[PDB]
C-alpha cells in the first residue's frame, strides 16, 4: 500500500489548488 | 465559504478513518 499514499497526497494537493482557483474567482468577481 | 477549525478538522479524519460516521461534512468542493 503504497499508492494509495501516492493517491492521497496528489489528492490534496491537487485540492488545494481548487481553493486557490475558488478564491481568486471569487474575489476578483 | 467555518465549522472546520483545527480541532474539528482532526475529529473529522479521526472519524473518518475507524469508519464512523462524520458529524459534520465538508460543503466545498
Amino acid at each position: 500500500v503504497a499508492g494509495v499514499f501516492y493517491i492521497l497526497v496528489g489528492g490534496l494537493g491537487l485540492a488545494m489548488l481548487v481553493a486557490l482557483i475558488e478564491f481568486c474567482y471569487k474575489s476578483r468577481a | 465559504p467555518n465549522e472546520f477549525g483545527i480541532f474539528n478538522s482532526l475529529w473529522f479524519s479521526l472519524g473518518a478513518f475507524m469508519q464512523q460516521g462524520c458529524d459534520i461534512s465538508p460543503r466545498s468542493l
